[PDB]
RNA sequence: ACCUCGAUGUUGGAUCAGGACAUCCCGAUGGUGCAGCCGCUAUUAAAGGUUCGUUUGUUCAACGAUUAAAGUCCUACGUGAU
RNA sequence: CCCAUAGUAGGCCUAAAAGCAGCCACCAAUUAAGAAAGCGUUCAAGCUCAACACCCACUACCUAAAAAAUCCCAAACAUAUA
């Protein structure tokens, strides 16, 4: 997941993840949170932060992100894998 | 130094596989052979030409019957790379005095005693 | 006429080549 | 998790004195006053002596015939001394010193007047003869590497094999030679004289079985 | 199968992940003991490059292919399908398996030159000007080196260099 | 373009002649006939 | 034994079957009888033959 | 590019590619390792 | 010494050119121990030029003045029924 | 496909060589990492690999091609049964 570190993460404002521990379709959002909270991607900017929200009766692995342009991007990883959402977020943060 | 190439005795040894492959038998062997010159005497040493001329094989594709003795055996092993060795079998008996003008060699070495020009 | 051992491989005779081609693994 | 196999311990192989290769001189201690002809039968056919190992477990197996003069020996010994470990590796020469005289005449001279003068000296090497043997307390990758590095520089074909590798190659060779589909072996045709082939062949082919030709070696002839 | 769906509504891109349906294999295999999809239907060395139905079941709609862990082929069978699919897009086969592009199909340069059994790329090979003498003539390759073990009915090997 | 040296059948650099399939079949049938002759000349 | 219809599964030549041998012999007998009748009734003219004379 | 019969990687960033009928060794970190197949 | 002693004219120069790159250049690339004009390496392309002079008998060889050059080999060591 | 803290500048001529200048022993802590397996370093920084943590396709049939001079040479067909 070094592409997200080589690209950049400055214009982003606040990101967060929500999932359930007992579900069997929460590994994608789990590894996404693990890759997005590394060392290079976290030290490339200090004006942003992450929120790790863990609920029991959520029953949905939704990941909502937004940057400084006032937009909003929410991606629920119910069936998507990790690389797909990673490259989607990369393209969305590079194009805007 | 190309001379006369000798052949050991381990090559001319019968085996059950060769008996089951062809149509021979070790007990009671055949007494006569059928030689047929298929290769020319040219580009071959002079002793091979002499053996071919002494065995009575001047023309090609000509049948000839010899004995089954170690002498003719060696004479045939010398020119095996020039002729074809085939045994001679008799379906019936030997041609008598009356069955002389009515005979035929036939194919695959079958000296028939009664040869006719009428179908079965 | 060449020797028996040379460096240019030396193509064999036609009959020897046929024998080596018909008796392969 | 993965398993952890024990490393091969090296405690029964002691390095002797002088681990590096000795010096190879050009002419011997006494010159040969009698000029000898260039007998080509000293490199044609399989090797007789210096075939198996002796002390080490790694050696370069030759796959062809050729002559090696003083420069080749110097290059080999320099490469060995510069690409080895003196405290863990040691090599022993397997081929003797070059002693076969070669007569060379003057440049631009007419044909005649007897033979020329003896210049350098070479040594006969047959196929399957171990050129150099090296042992020690190392493994197989590095030694095979820096032995093939030198074998590729040799004029004739040569590979870096060991004991187990030689055993395996001989096993697969005999397996391929004993499991032949077509029932027309070169030995059966050469020994029994089939189709008058002895006219264009050679009397030395009866022992070579069609596996040698002049100085090369074809391991795929069977 | 699975597809991605992105919708825009109020400056909020909604990227969904809906899983659709997909067919399965017939519940009557001829050779159930086979380990490969080609071997279980007795298609071992029985197919050619003209079979557009067999090649369309292991590729992507945009021209791509599928790995061995998804299909089930071995090492020698996966390379044969990879070579036969390249011989179809060049001969005009599979018109619906074209790669996506914005608006690049505007200038029609070289016209549709008909071809078949194309082994290498057209605009890459070099024209043979010398062609050698006679014995060591440089012939033009054709066919595929992995399609030599197929069943023949002409009593002659497949001549790939002529 | 490719030129052959002096005589393409004798000398050093010669035009090599190879084997096809008819020659192989002929050699096979001749070896079979000779093996049959060896078998019939083994008694 | 079942094989899908591809390009190399079925042979290029059409599969030819053989009729009943009894019916074939009956048809041959009928044909030779008709030929014998046409010969005995006299419905031919200007015939040729291939005589193997002097080799 | 340099004509080389036996191609090999001289460092780490060198990646092998197959283009226009020849194997080329491209590298972005050390451009001196560009090799061309003859 | 394999046709050539009942005969294959032998070094240059004038005139006439043809083919090939192992290319001096203008056409197009990558790197550099490429800071920019001066250099080098590897690839494709022959549509042209390859000077003005001296003396030594020269195809060899020597020296004065230019641009991108005074390039190489074969054509009977090209061409004397010119 | 990811991944890397520390007892230290482990012992010594040269000013020091701190993991790549030489010697015998090449220690030692939590899961797990070499007093150093491959580039850039007078003495320090920059990059990977082996070892956890993590999933776990083949993780490799070993190496075997070339360009001279009038212009390159017959043409063609991998699929109706030796
Ligand atoms: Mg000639
Ligand atoms: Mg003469
Ligand atoms: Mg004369
Ligand atoms: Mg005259
Ligand atoms: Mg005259
Ligand atoms: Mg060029
Ligand atoms: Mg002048
Ligand atoms: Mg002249
Ligand atoms: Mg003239
Ligand atoms: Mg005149
Ligand atoms: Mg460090
Ligand atoms: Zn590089």
């Amino acid at each position: 997941a070094a592409a997200l570190a080589r690209l950049g993460l400055r214009p982003v404002k606040q990101v967060r993840v929500q999932f359930c521990p007992f579900e069997k379709n929460v590994e994608s959002t789990r590894t996404f949170l693990q890759t997005v909270s590394s060392e290079k991607v976290r030290s490339t900017n200090l004006n942003c932060s992450v929120i790790a929200d863990v609920r029991h009766d959520g029953s949905e692995p939704c990941v909502d992100v937004l940057f400084g342009d006032g937009h909003r991007l929410i991606m629920r990883g119910a069936h998507l894998t990790a690389l797909e959402m990673l490259t989607a977020f990369a393209s969305h943060i590079r194009a805007r | 130094k190309f001379t006369r190439s000798r052949i050991p005795e381990k090559v001319f040894q019968a085996s059950p596989e060769d008996h089951e492959k062809y149509g021979g038998d070790p007990q009671n062997p055949h007494k006569l052979h059928i030689v047929t010159r298929i290769k020319s005497t040219r580009r071959r040493p002079y002793w091979e030409k002499d053996i071919i001329k002494m065995l009575g094989l001047e023309k090609a594709h000509t049948p000839q019957v010899h004995k089954n003795i170690p002498s003719v055996n060696a004479k045939l092993k010398v020119v095996k790379h020039l002729i074809r060795i085939k045994p001679l079998k008799l379906p019936q008996g030997l041609p008598a005095e009356e069955n002389m003008s009515n005979t035929c060699l036939k194919s695959t070495g079958e000296l028939v005693v009664q040869w006719h020009l009428k179908p079965v | 006429g060449s020797k028996a051992v040379t460096r240019h491989r030396r193509v064999m005779h036609f009959q020897r080549q046929k024998l080596m081609a018909v008796t392969e693994y | 998790v993965k398993t952890l196999l024990p490393v091969p311990s090296f405690e029964d192989v002691s390095i002797p004195e002088k681990p590096k290769l000795r010096f190879i001189e050009r002419a011997p201690l006494v010159p040969k006053v009698r000029r000898e002809p260039k007998n080509l039968s000293d490199i044609r056919g399989p090797s007789t002596e210096a075939t198996e190992f002796t002390e080490g477990n790694f050696a370069i197996l030759a796959l062809g015939g050729g002559y090696l003069h003083w420069g080749h020996f110097e290059m080999m010994r320099l490469t060995i001394n510069r690409s080895m470990d003196p405290k863990n590796m040691f090599a022993i020469w397997r081929v003797p010193a070059p002693f076969k005289p070669i007569t060379r005449k003057s440049v631009g001279h007419r044909m005649g007047g007897g033979k020329g003068a003896i210049d350098h000296y070479v040594t006969p090497v047959k196929a399957g003869r171990l050129v150099v043997e090296m042992g020690g307390r190392c493994e197989f990758e590095e030694v095979q590497g820096f032995l093939d590095q030198v074998a590729h520089k040799l004029p004739f074909a040569a590979k870096a094999v060991s004991r187990g590798t030689l055993e395996k190659m001989r096993k697969d060779q005999e397996e391929r030679e004993r499991n032949n589909q077509n029932p027309w072996t070169f030995e059966r045709i050469a020994t029994a004289n089939m189709l008058g082939i002895r006219k264009v062949l050679s009397p030395y082919d009866l022992t070579h079985k069609g596996k040698y030709w002049g100085k090369f070696y074809m391991p795929k002839r069977v | 199968f699975r597809e991605v769906v992105e919708t825009q509504e109020g400056k909020t891109t909604i990227i969904e992940g809906r899983i659709t349906a997909t067919p399965k294999e017939s519940p009557n295999p001829p050779n159930p003991s086979g380990q490969c999809p080609i071997c279980r239907w007795n298609l071992k060395h029985k197919y050619n490059y003209d079979d557009v139905l067999l090649l369309s079941q292991f590729i992507r709609p945009h021209g791509g292919m599928l790995p061995r862990k998804i299909t089930g082929l071995c090492q020698e069978e996966h390379r044969k399908i990879e070579e036969c699919v390249k011989m179809a897009h060049r001969a005009g086969l599979l018109p619906n398996h074209r790669p996506r592009l914005p608006e690049g199909v505007v200038p029609k340069s070289k016209p549709q030159l008909n071809r078949y059994l194309t082994r290498w790329a057209p605009g890459s090979v070099k024209p043979i000007y010398k062609k050698g003498p006679r014995w060591n003539r440089v012939r033009m390759p054709v066919g595929s080196p992995l399609l030599r073990d197929n069943v023949c009915y002409s009593r002659t090997p497949w001549k790939l260099y002529h | 373009r490719g030129r052959i040296p002096g005589r393409q059948w004798i000398g050093k650099h010669r035009r090599p002649r190879f084997v096809s399939l008819r020659a192989k079949q002929n050699m096979i049938r001749r070896l079979e006939i000779e093996a049959e002759n060896h078998y019939w000349l083994s008694m | 034994g079942y094989v899908p219809k591809t390009s190399l599964s079925s042979p290029p030549w059409p599969e030819v079957v053989l009729p009943d041998p009894v019916e074939e012999t009956r048809h041959h007998a009928e044909v030779v009888k008709k030929v014998n009748e046409m010969i005995v009734t006299g419905q031919y003219g200007r015939l040729f033959a291939v005589v193997h004379f002097a080799s | 590019f340099k004509n080389k019969t036996v191609l090999k990687k001289r460092c780490k960033d060198c990646y092998l590619v197959k283009r226009r009928g020849r194997w080329y060794v491209y590298c972005k970190t050390h451009p001196r390792h560009k090799q061309r197949q003859m």
